[PDB]
């Protein structure tokens, strides 16, 4: 019954990347001091 | 294992008494086992188990 | 139901276009303004270097700082390069005309090599040449 | 044949695909067959062969 | 739509016959 209107989104910047990785093999310990 | 017999029974126990299906109890209990758990499998093209331990017996530092 | 802008926003859905340019600039710049004032204020009471922050004002910081970035005039801003190298009404241009529109003239009969579009296209030992990212990226790696 | 100890949420699926209900009228009869609980006898491990031996039934005696 | 902009250039370069 009326005349809608969208609004432009702002552009974003984050940098590409790969999908990630489901088995996330990293460090075993977690702290400085070791 | 024979480790785990004690707590098996009261979540079976507790969804029995929770719902009234006497097959959707044994269901439930096998999902939570399965979370909890880790099996093995031989090389064969057949893949009966061979084994199944805990998810604590095999950590190795304190990433979890 | 009463706030000046939560009913503007509501009658340029409900509305529309129907109505001439300038309504619609007011109806959207004050939401723009108000979000940058609070924007702005919030960043004034921080501190600068992130070694000096706690862990949430670190978070916050960096989740609304990027509303302020620009992406199209970059050039124009940086070009005042000249000092750190060194050490116009339109008309003096060549390509453009008067009414900023391309003389086809000149570029069809004296074979004029660019267009200056900015400053600093007269002479010129800055340089800068473009480049295309992923060629730069394979070369690096 | 791969998975047979999930022959209830075949069944789910297969009442909505051929038989032809919705997704609701199901969460609402289940609800109420709770307080009836049949368990009503024949319901172990001999009442199987004996159903797959009528001569009445011969849709089953071949499987 | 609208993927990206197009950054403002410097100068552009043309040619002629």
């Amino acid at each position: 019954c009326f005349s809608p209107k969208i609004s432009t989104p702002k552009p974003s910047v984050q940098a590409p990347e790969p999908a990630p990785l489901s088995e996330e093999v990293a460090s075993v310990d977690i702290g400085a001091e070791s | 294992p024979t480790s785990l017999d004690a707590s098996a029974r009261k979540v079976w126990d507790s969804w029995y008494y929770r719902t009234g299906n006497a097959d959707a109890a044994t269901q439930q209990t096998q999902r939570w086992l399965n979370e909890n758990t880790v099996t093995f499998q031989s090389e064969g093209s057949d893949g009966k188990s061979i084994g199944m331990v805990s998810k604590h017996q095999l950590m190795v530092g304190d990433n979890p | 139901m009463c706030e000046p802008v939560s009913i503007g926003l509501g009658i340029m859905s409900v509305a529309g276009a129907t109505m001439s340019a300038s309504q619609q600039a007011k109806a959207e710049g004050a939401a723009i303004d108000a979000q940058n004032r609070q924007a702005q204020e919030m960043i004034k009471q921080m501190n600068y270097s992130d070694a000096n922050l706690k862990m949430q004002e670190r978070d916050l910081k960096e989740q609304q700082m990027a509303e302020l970035t620009e992406t199209t005039l970059n050039g124009i801003r940086n070009q005042g390069v000249r000092a750190a190298v060194a050490e116009d009404t339109v008309k003096e241009r060549a390509g453009i005309t008067e009414s900023y529109n391309r003389d086809y003239a000149a570029i069809f009969g004296n074979r004029i090599a660019n267009i200056e579009n900015t400053q600093s296209a007269i002479r010129g030992q800055g340089k800068i040449i473009k480049t295309s990212p992923l060629a730069h990226a394979l070369n690096v790696a | 044949a791969l998975y047979p100890d999930q022959a209830q949420l075949f069944s789910t699926f297969d009442q909505m695909d051929k038989i032809g209900l919705d997704p609701q009228t199901m969460i609402e009869a289940d609800k109420q067959a709770a307080s009836q609980s049949r368990e009503m006898r024949m319901e172990s491990d001999k009442a199987w062969q004996e159903l797959k031996n009528d001569s009445r039934n011969k849709d089953l005696s071949r499987l």
